[PDB]
């Protein structure tokens, strides 16, 4: 009666994931199998074609194995034969199916990737021994740079021999006045952009002074001697370090003279160092544009330097020592040919379909600029899947003149209506050159949230993988390479075209862009034209303001700002128009890069339109600018037509001259090397960054190889090992942790989340398993550095291999940088954007935050023994409980100024639902989110106008703004915090652009809540842009009211 | 009439998502215009203002649209206006919500059945790969072994015919288990990777039927998601997400 008794007959619960952890697998230290067997058999093959199997350790070094082979084969036939062991190199086929041969011989079994457990002995061929360790540029790569050489494409190669050009004009940067500009790439200032300091700031200061701690150190070496100073804000660390040497080597024994005298001849000796990790102070800038100063007047910290000897410091850096690799007819332009586009589709081959299920199927096509230049059309329905082959001529209604540079031919193969396959094309290749001939393409499937039937904005070029529908194609010849016009041509046709509309004449129906106005245009036109600047990036532009913009495109030169939807009102199938905008773009004058990298995502595909965007950044974007949007501008890399262009030039150079932006540049590379839409790319890149970034190249090889050996790790804890005990899983962790291949590659080595950090010995009695079942590991570390004390004796951070990271990567990117807004606007509003970083498929690594809990763990604790119900006051008495006296006040201060702007963030970017196990507290009262999940509402493809709120206010929180009160939506205490969220909810709003673009040059990486642009105007409702600021307020009153049922409706 | 019109920002995309050339509708800062004319073409909308007695002379907002239903768009500035865009006819209010319930439950479904396909479809994509890699792999294992028992071969039968009666049997049946080691190790090898070649089309088999399972849900999932549209849509002319 309750299922009124209706049978489901299908179901059947002899095992039926939904009963964590989604991605795998991958292979591990021999072929098929996680870890070798601790005791094994390899077959080692001589040179007198004998095959002696010797049991070896897991973990025993080639040295070890050799030793004792040339021992053991003593005993076999034709001992006579063999040379010394020295003259001999052992080699095998890896997992990556290349013969490796292993010069290292420090190196273990376990660490080879072998495949086969056996040893090929040669004498070593190739002579030169060094260049054969690009083996460490193909182990930082994750693909053998052996697997480049053997690619046909020329384009490939060129990019290869060029992009050395860029390599040779760093390494020059960085020599150039060492050893103080080797220090300056490797040690780069960690530095705000502004050295203003905001208002909240100065507060703190005293009248603008710090109190500092320099330290230092004399004999043998152990005892150092604190010199605390109380100096200006703005004064430079030669000043500082001055000052401390003076109060160092005052004396009874020295006059006032005798001091200066021994002041000059030591000062320039030194250079400071922060306490506890290698930042270093090392130019000019006001001691409070240094990052770890301001944290230290925000956090109420006293500055703790060390000074450091130069000669000291220049001993640690040693010579990059670059080497250049191994690798070192006329034409008819496009505007002679007199034909329209046509296009010879021939035979798909391997569409798999249900005759059943689906009709008939078709190819759809058109030509593409982001947008397209012409009347999307198909071919007719025929030899409907029953191998499906259709020899048709597609005619295009554009001349081929017309055709602009970008120009790229989208396809799709179709059912009846509904995509199967894709795959898109240059219209011309990288040498300028209009394809003509036949071409093999092979397609990609249509993602997750994908409906529509074409795909321009997906990836140029056929897809690698060979089993796929390949549908294949024809191009019309014209008896001649047919090449695109030079800027020499496209100027005098520009120029041309200028002239020719001065004497047209007086009427024209439609003149629409043809002024008639004359130099002098109405006041009322000026006026609509800043409105339309000001319109965010998503506001779509109507025909009338196309032509209007269009028209008036050189009173446009006046408003820079202007030219995003300048460029987007021409029309790219207009030659004569496309050359004018050409040399208006010429001489343009530059932008500031937040409006400039609008004009890097899918809808700028022009070369000369992304040049200017580069010179835009060339001038402007400062190095910190850089690293905070370098997510973004590697992403955007997808979006550019060639490998080699001026992007790849710039962030490959700004890569190798400023090694904190060279780390993350690797890592985020690196992170997408599994995805084949950009191996080749990215590989390519990787190659020519790790081949001239020097010694960090080293570095970087222990961070992959200890991530490496994380991965394999919690790869088995993931499988076979799970239906075990926490208890028998942390037995086998802490086991495998032990053995000393581990010890050897999970213990010295730099942080991925920051490089500044060392990671030394780990502490495996605080090492652990996390209780999710994506099997996090919680890892701990000894600070080795000299005054780990002073910053953090224990370094720990989580490794979680199974979620993607790069979600919470992105929305805690885009928190930081509405902190800075906020804060650098003077309003403060404590985000704490917490570390994360993503270096896999489904595998990367979180900053741990000491001293926080979840507000669930908060009311465990503070709960009753009798389990009856939680106290709302609860969060409130275990935060009294830390923060007693004046210190009490100043903690409700920070939970309310942190809560409000989470509060605004979390709303604004419609992040998943709040609630107690994804909301911290720290012990110093300030609140921070964690956890996020889908970002810009992706629960809302299911149903969703929901315009959500996700972080609910509960009576919890309400009693801790305003202290402890009863009916607390009536204090003062909440007016204030209400009208911090509206000075925040604003603030944003003025940045709206931004975060448009931000989000809109992330629609390159495969995240599913980022498809495409509608994706991104979740953001425009909830921030209120088609309103005027008054309205977006009372929007956002209205709908903070209503998550609440009562307390926002007075201003 | 005016106010009903038939077919009268982001949502506006939403409706024009997936309809063919021609299909239109018109929208609504005061400051700015005062109608707007979406019109979809080829995949991309087309934004027209409407400036408002007259709309120049055409007295309405419905009088503007009917003259451009039969007519092209060309002649004004250089496609027509084609597609101005069951239930069960139900006019319940609470029959239709409960459709809305079950599709959406069908939908929602069907959303997981495509979602996890996709799964299927790409680890089944990787695993071939490294099937694929793994073979080069043994090929090339293979090859340093068919090597070795050439490199033996020379140098072996070098010390086979210089000497011979120095050792002899105690020599070369040493010599000789050594090589019958050898070509019976390779025998496994060779066997080793045939075994993973039938398992790659076995693989690649499940491949193409997975895809083919995916194309088949596909045109039906869209169905099924654009009837439950219809059906809201049918109910609006805060009561919804228990349905949902
Ligand atoms: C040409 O139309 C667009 C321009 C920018 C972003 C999206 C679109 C669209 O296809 O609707």
């Amino acid at each position: 009666s309750y299922y009124h008794h209706h049978h489901h007959h299908d179901y059947d619960i002899p095992t039926t994931q939904g009963a964590s952890m989604p991605p795998r697998p991958s292979s591990g230290e021999l072929w098929g199998i996680h870890l070798m067997p601790p005791r094994i058999l390899v077959e080692c093959l001589l040179p007198n074609g004998m095959i002696v199997t010797l049991e070896c350790l897991r973990e025993a070094t080639l040295i070890t194995i050799k030793h004792e082979l040339f021992k053991e084969a003593r005993k076999y036939p034709l001992h006579q034969l063999l040379q010394d062991e020295s003259s001999y190199i052992f080699v095998s086929v890896t997992q990556e199916a290349e013969r490796e041969e292993f010069f290292d011989e420090t190196r273990r079994l376990c660490d080879l990737r072998l495949f086969q457990p056996f040893l090929k002995v040669i004498e070593p061929v190739g002579n030169r021994e060094e260049k054969i360790l690009n083996r460490e540029i193909g182990f930082a790569i994750g693909m053998p740079v052996c697997e480049f050489d053997m690619v046909k494409d020329p384009e490939v190669q060129d990019f290869r021999r060029n992009i050395l050009n860029v390599c040779k004009e760093a390494v020059d940067l960085r020599d150039l006045n060492s050893p103080h500009s080797r220090a300056m790439y490797v040690y780069p200032p960690n530095v705000e952009s502004s050295p203003e300091l905001p208002k909240h700031i100065y507060n703190k200061l005293d009248k603008g002074q710090i109190i500092v701690v320099i330290w230092v150190i004399v004999s043998p070496n152990n005892d150092k001697q604190k010199y605390t100073l109380k100096i200006n804000h703005d004064c430079v660390p030669e000043q500082v370090i001055a000052e401390a040497i003076r109060k160092k080597t005052r004396s009874m024994l020295l006059s006032s003279e005798q001091l200066k005298l021994c002041v000059l001849e030591y000062q320039g000796k030194y250079i400071l160092k922060v306490c506890g990790c290698d930042e270093y102070f090392l130019e000019k800038y006001p001691l409070s544009q240094y990052k770890y100063i301001r944290s230290c007047i925000m956090l109420g910290r006293m500055p703790n330097l060390m000074l450091m000897a130069k000669e000291s410091l220049y001993s640690q850096l040693p010579m990059d020592c670059f080497t250049m690799p191994s690798y070192s007819t006329s034409t008819k332009s496009l505007w002679v040919i007199n034909s329209a586009l046509r296009i010879k589709i021939l035979c798909a081959t391997y569409v798999n379909v249900n005759i059943r299920d689906i009709d008939k199927i078709y190819v759809r096509t058109g030509i593409y600029h982001g947008g397209e230049p012409l009347c999307d059309n198909v071919n007719t329905q025929r030899v409907p899947c029953s191998n499906p082959r259709w020899n048709e001529w597609l005619n295009y209604d554009i001349y081929i003149p017309d055709l602009p540079r970008a120009a790229r031919l989208c396809l799709s193969i179709c059912s009846v209506h509904c995509p199967l396959a894709w795959g898109n094309i240059n219209l011309f290749d990288y040498t300028d050159t209009l394809v003509s001939g036949k071409m093999a393409l092979n397609l990609w499937p249509v993602p997750h949230g994908l409906e529509d039937l074409l795909n321009p904005i997906g990836v140029t070029g056929s897809n690698p993988n060979k089993e796929t529908p390949c549908l294949e194609l024809e191009f019309d010849w014209f008896s001649s390479v047919v090449k695109f016009p030079d800027m020499s041509v496209i100027e005098e046709h520009a120029n041309w075209s200028v002239s020719r509309e001065a004497g047209f004449s007086y009427s024209h129906a439609g003149l629409s862009n043809r002024l008639a106005r004359d130099n002098e245009l109405r006041e009322n036109d000026k006026e609509q034209l800043k409105a339309i600047s000001t319109r965010d990036p998503l506001s779509e532009i109507t025909e009338q303001e196309k032509d209007f913009l269009w028209s008036h495109r050189h009173y446009c030169v006046t408003i820079p700002e202007i030219l995003p939807k300048l460029l987007l009102s021409v029309k790219w199938n207009s030659r004569d128009e496309v050359a004018q905008m050409y040399c208006l773009v010429k001489d343009w004058p530059p932008i500031k890069p937040e409006q400039a990298m609008e004009l890097l995502d899918c809808n700028y595909p022009d070369p000369m339109v992304r040049g200017f965007a580069v010179r835009c950044l060339e001038k402007y974007l400062t190095d910190d600018k850089l690293s905070q949007y370098l997510i973004q501008l590697v992403q955007v890399l997808k979006y550019e037509q060639y490998l080699d262009n001026l992007l790849v030039r710039f962030l490959l150079k700004k890569a190798l001259t400023n090694q904190r932006i060279g780390h993350f540049f690797f890592w985020h590379l690196k992170s997408e090397m599994h995805n084949k839409t950009v191996s080749q790319r990215f590989g390519l890149l990787l190659e020519s960054y790790c081949r001239a970034c020097g010694m960090y190249l080293k570095h970087l090889n222990r961070q992959v190889e200890a991530m490496e050996k994380l991965i394999n790790l919690t790869d088995i804890l993931k499988q076979e090992k799970k239906d075990e005990t926490q208890k028998v899983q942390m037995k086998f962790l802490v086991e495998q942790m032990r053995r000393p291949d581990f010890m050897d590659a999970l213990q010295g080595f730099l942080s991925p989340l920051n490089p500044a950090h060392q990671l030394g010995n780990l502490r495996l009695e605080e090492c652990r398993i996390m209780s999710s079942a994506k099997r996090p590991l919680w890892l701990n570390w000894e600070n080795p550095d000299i005054m780990s004390e002073l910053l953090f004796q224990n370094n720990e951070i989580i490794f979680k291999n199974g979620d993607d990271l790069r979600q919470d990567m992105l929305t805690l990117q885009i928190i930081r940088i509405m902190e800075n807004i906020w804060q650098n606007q003077g309003l403060d509003l404590r985000m704490l954007p917490y570390g994360c970083l993503s270096i896999g498929d489904c595998v990367g690594l979180i900053e741990v935050v000491r001293n926080s809990h979840t507000i669930m763990q908060i009311q465990c604790k503070g709960g009753l023994k009798g389990a009856l119900q939680f106290n709302s006051h609860t969060l409130h008495q275990w935060l009294k409980d830390k923060n007693k006296g004046e210190i009490y006040d100043a903690a409700i201060d920070l939970f309310t100024r942190s809560c409000a702007g989470y509060c605004v963030a979390t709303f604004i970017l419609g992040i998943g639902d709040r609630h107690n196990s994804n909301i911290m507290v720290k012990d110093d009262g300030q609140l921070f989110h964690i956890d996020f999940g889908h970002f810009l509402d992706h629960k809302k493809k299911k149903f969703g106008k929901r315009e959500r709120v996700p972080f609910v206010l509960t009576q919890d929180f309400l009693i801790v703004i305003s202290k402890g009160a009863q009916e607390c939506t009536k204090t003062r205490e909440f007016e204030r915090f209400q009208e911090m969220c509206y000075k925040a909810y604003l603030a944003i709003r003025q940045h709206a652009n931004l975060f448009i673009n931000l989000f809109s040059m992330m629609l390159g990486s495969g995240m599913p809540e980022l498809q495409s642009f509608d994706d991104i105007a979740y953001i425009r409702k909830t921030l209120a842009l088609d309103k005027t600021e008054q309205e977006a307020l009372e929007y956002f009153m209205k709908q903070m009211n209503d998550a609440h049922h009562g307390g926002w409706t007075t201003k | 009439s005016l106010q009903d019109a038939e077919w009268y920002r982001e949502e506006v995309n939403e409706k024009l998502r997936d309809t063919a050339d021609g299909t239109f509708l018109v929208r609504d800062t005061k400051m700015h215009g005062d109608y707007t004319l979406t019109l979809r073409k080829g995949g991309n909308n087309k934004l027209i203002k409407i400036f408002h007695g007259k709309y120049l002379t055409f007295s309405s907002v419905v009088e503007l649209i009917n003259h451009y239903r039969n007519e092209s768009l060309a002649q004004y500035n250089p496609v027509k206006l084609l597609y101005p865009v069951q239930v069960v006819k139900e006019d319940n209010i609470e029959a239709v919500g409960k459709k809305l319930h079950e599709y959406n439950t069908q939908f929602q479904e069907k959303s997981r059945e495509y979602d996890r396909l996709y799964e299927e479809y790409t680890r089944t994509s990787q695993e071939i790969q490294m099937k694929r890699t793994a073979i080069e792999a043994f090929n090339e294992t293979i090859k340093i072994f068919e090597e070795q028992c050439q490199t033996q071969e020379r140098y072996s039968k070098e010390y086979i015919e210089k000497f011979k009666r120095e050792g002899n049997e105690k020599e070369i049946q040493r010599i000789m288990h050594n090589y019958d080691k050898l070509k019976s190790r390779i025998s496994e090898i060779i066997d080793s990777r045939r075994r993973l070649e039938e398992d790659l089309k076995k693989q690649a088999a499940e491949y193409r039927e997975i895809d083919k399972r995916m194309n088949s849900i596909k045109p039906d999932l869209i169905q099924l998601r654009k009837t439950r549209d219809q059906y809201l849509m049918w109910l609006t002319q805060k009561k919804l997400n228990e349905w949902l």
